[PDB]
């Protein structure tokens, strides 16, 4: 029947980059082609609706094309912003029903002008470490010990100061666990501040 | 906008669930979708002015209708583990091929073999580091919800009885505490970054709230431990110079 | 709701030559609504082997239809066309004159 | 070729 | 030098007898080439010209589902217009639709069309700019507001400017032997004592035909509407009660003026 494929599956890019999100469909007898964005908890939100006989649509930084003769569509995202981080779904409408694609999970990394990477022990059988204030290109890798849990990077936005910060949390209900060796398995920056009493 | 009830739904095999949807006022057409990992977002059925108009790969155990007030209902009977997915409801003004659909928040359904492994989360708040306060001139609190199953959790921060979203970032997906076991419980961590001076203020109340969706009040429970009902487990911390 | 009276034209496809095969046409146009009854008459009797084109209309929205039948014109056989529409007080029978 | 459109009145 | 593609649709409700009758035809200039009748056992878009039979199965499957969807929508509109005009569900009503595009010698768009008719009277029509509507009554203004809210004209405009002229260039190149070649008429004059003089023109394509001492007798002339011969040609005559006849056509090298040879 109608097979909708999307390329790429995921996309983690620095902010400001122009993005190319592709969509392919096998049945060209379509009433329209839509590009949705899905956000956790909010649902699908239609960004562009290319009509059956239209070859492109445009909405601000979004510019999508349509080529039914080849079964292709491309969503161009100019100057990607962190607020654009979502799953971008290619939707198509045929005679019988509607079809959706796998989607492109987008994560737009905000730029950290001057990072200050550091590891901190937080007060309080759990005890928590915090790798924070590092640049958006620092890869926080998983632990070599399954008794040590390490979450992925997570960007908080302090709106009142326009200060965005990366942070990763580690904890372990195991003795001999320290924060100086908590994130030992990641390529941590050399200028990482390690406070020690 | 389109509203869907209930938000979450924990159920067992063989049970039956009724999903509801109120389309946008004035919209005549309603749509039902199912979003899984193996099949993605699948179109199920469409109604227009009360009449069924389109049908995807909807199963025989799935029953739907559109009422005269234009609101819809979706019944999933003889539930199976494979029915665990997110069910979305969309609505359009009519059946125009030139117009779009308007989706709701969705209803997440989780079907389990038995409800014996449902557990509420233990949440905790870890106070900011003195080194970080002196080094970065700001303070980070971290909340850890641990030991819950399934991953039906919603973490929020409340600075003095007001839900904060600035400086707040939460893990997008929970992590398995024992990724070697199948029915492994989950853990989740969130961060609230306040100012170093804002944390030294003792009259500030910081509270991590974790809404957990477990069993309902009407659900059966024969186990000797406490009923893992849909509950809210909270942990709090107060400012200190 | 408008009602238009049909314009009946019974004629031949090619010039009428007795003996050679031909097609007898009864062109009905300029009528509304579309429901209409057109029977081709052979010496008064009705012709059962009658084809007709698909319903279409003009810029003024009036419908037009072309009924046709492969026949052999002769000097002995006399043909006609019975058209019946809601605008007709009595069904109109138009004769096929060779030179009209 | 016809246009693919569903536009109820 | 100009060319056109048109589609005509007719939906007639049959109360108590089943679903409405849906008949649609397609024309390239004055040449029929597709049809669809809902009163067929297995209704499907069918060829009516040699040059359209070359199209593959994905062409006919798509054109058939466009006609089946158009009949479905017209069935809803016939019931909807009963609500608009407060009419009884026991009366028959007609919905006529016509859309198409005109091109010149370069193949570029000259004029696009899309207009409705309910019971022989105009309903809603797409203006020449392909972005606004003209409603003939307050009921069509309901449809206009819906079609403006749903951005219906933006797709019709995209079709008329895009797919319509692109489909038209394809049909002109495939059936060039029958479409891009005109046929002049065969003329003669007859006499019928009452006396009348009938100026004939037979077997010409396209249907555009135009019939004392250099002056015109435009009021004493009976001009019958151009009629199809059946073999994709046309006929027409003019009579005057009694003197020369005037004849022009595309396929004619020069406008002939005939006289009654005894
Ligand atoms: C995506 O589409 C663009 C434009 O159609 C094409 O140039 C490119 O090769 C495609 N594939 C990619 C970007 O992987
Ligand atoms: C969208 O992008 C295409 C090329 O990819 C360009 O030709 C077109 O002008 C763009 N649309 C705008 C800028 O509105
Ligand atoms: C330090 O990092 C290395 C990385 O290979 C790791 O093997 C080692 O266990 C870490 N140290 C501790 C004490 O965990
Ligand atoms: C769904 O189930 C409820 C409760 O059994 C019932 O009242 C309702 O009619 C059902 N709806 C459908 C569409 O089956």
């Amino acid at each position: 029947k109608q097979e909708v494929t999307q390329i790429p599956a995921a996309l983690s890019v620095p902010e400001g980059e122009n993005l190319v999100l592709n969509c392919s469909f096998t049945d060209s007898a379509i009433y329209n082609l839509q590009w949705f964005r899905q956000d956790p908890g909010k649902g699908l939100t239609s960004l562009l609706l290319i009509q059956s006989s239209q070859r492109e649509q445009t909405s601000g930084r979004l510019n999508a094309s349509l080529d039914k003769s080849s079964g292709r569509s491309t969503l161009y995202i100019a100057a990607s912003q962190p607020g654009d981080s979502a799953t971008y779904l290619c939707a198509v409408s045929n005679f019988n029903k509607f079809y959706f694609g796998s989607g492109t999970k987008l994560n737009v990394k905000p730029n950290i002008q001057n990072p200050d990477p550091a590891v901190y022990q937080l007060r309080d059988d759990k005890s928590v470490c915090l790798f924070t204030d590092f640049d958006s290109q620092t890869n926080v890798s998983q632990s070599k010990d399954s008794d040590v849990y390490i979450t992925d990077k997570c960007v908080l936005d302090m709106r009142s100061m326009d200060f965005k910060s990366n942070s990763a949390v580690a904890w372990s209900n195991k003795s001999d666990f320290a924060c100086a060796n908590a994130f030992n398995n990641s390529i941590i920056p050399e200028d990482t501040f390690f406070p020690s009493p | 906008g389109v509203t869907q009830t209930p938000k979450h739904l924990i159920t067992a095999t063989g049970q039956r669930v009724t999903l509801r949807c109120s389309p946008r006022s004035g919209d005549l057409s309603v749509y039902w979708y199912q979003q899984s990992l193996d099949q993605g977002l699948q179109f199920l059925i469409q109604y227009y002015n009360g009449e069924e108009r389109a049908k995807g790969n909807i199963l025989e155990r799935f029953s739907a209708q559109q009422f005269p007030d234009l609101h819809s209902e979706l019944n999933l009977s003889s539930l199976e583990l494979g029915d665990s997915a997110l069910y979305f409801c969309a609505s359009s003004v009519a059946t125009y091929s030139t117009d779009t659909q308007y989706f709701g928040p969705g209803t997440r359904l989780t079907v389990l073999e038995d409800l014996k492994n449902v557990f509420p989360p233990e949440v905790a708040v870890f106070e900011p580091s003195e080194a970080e306060i002196s080094h970065t001139q700001k303070a980070t609190l971290v909340c850890l919800a641990t030991g819950f199953f399934p991953d039906h959790v919603e973490l929020s921060w409340w600075v003095n009885g007001k839900e904060v979203h600035s400086g707040v970032c939460t893990d997008p997906q929970p992590l398995k505490e024992q990724p070697a076991l199948n029915d492994s419980r989950y853990a989740l961590s969130s961060r609230l970054r306040v100012s170093a001076t804002f944390w030294q203020n003792p009259r500030n109340h910081f509270r991590c709230q974790v809404q957990f969706y477990g069993l309902s009040e009407n659900d059966e429970w024969t186990q000797d431990r406490a009923k893992p009902v849909t509950q809210i487990v909270s942990a709090e911390a107060w400012g200190r110079a | 709701m408008i009602q238009r009276t049909p314009k009946i034209q019974v004629y031949s496809r090619h010039p009428a030559e007795n003996g050679k095969s031909n097609f007898l046409n009864c062109y009905v146009s300029g009528f509304h609504p579309s429901d209409i009854e057109v029977d081709l008459l052979k010496n008064g009797e009705r012709i059962e082997k009658v084809e007709h084109s698909d319903l279409s209309f003009s810029k003024d929205w009036s419908f037009y239809l072309l009924y046709y039948t492969e026949f052999t014109p002769t000097e002995k056989d006399e043909y006609a066309c019975r058209v019946n529409h809601v605008t007709l007080s009595q069904p109109k029978i138009v004769k096929w004159d060779r030179d009209m | 070729g016809q246009v693919m459109v569903v536009a109820p009145r | 030098g100009s060319h056109s593609m048109r589609y005509f649709h007719t939906s007639v409700s049959r109360p108590g007898r089943g679903e409405p009758r849906f008949i649609t035809v397609g024309y390239v200039d004055d040449t029929l080439f597709v049809r669809f009748d809902s009163d067929a056992a297995s209704p499907r878009e069918e060829p009516r010209a040699p040059w359209i039979e070359q199209e593959g199965p994905e062409y006919w499957d798509r054109e058939t589902q466009i006609s089946k969807a158009k009949a479905q929508t017209d069935r809803e509109d016939l019931r909807t217009l009963l609500r608009y005009y407060n009419q009884s569900e026991a009366g028959s009503h007609t919905l006529q639709n016509m859309y198409g595009c005109d091109v010149g010698p370069d193949g570029r768009l000259l004029r696009g069309y899309h207009q409705d008719a309910y019971d022989g009277k105009d309903y809603i029509a797409l203006n020449e700019d392909l972005s606004s509507w003209t409603a003939a009554d307050t009921a069509a203004q309901i449809t206009q507001r819906k079609w403006e809210a749903a951005r219906v004209a933006e797709q019709l405009r995209a079709y008329l400017e895009g797919e319509c002229v692109e489909w038209l260039r394809r049909y002109l190149e495939n059936g060039k032997e029958t479409l891009q070649r005109a046929d002049p008429p065969k003329t003669h004059v007859t006499h019928h004592p009452i006396a009348t003089l009938r100026c004939w023109a037979l077997g010409f394509y396209p249907a555009e035909i135009t019939l004392r001492d250099g002056e015109d007798q435009t009021q004493d002339t009976e001009l019958v509407e151009t009629r199809p011969a059946g073999d994709r040609t046309f006929q027409k005559w003019a009579a005057v009660v009694v003197y020369t006849c005037h004849v022009q056509h595309e396929g004619l090298p020069k406008p002939l003026t005939l006289r009654w040879e005894p």
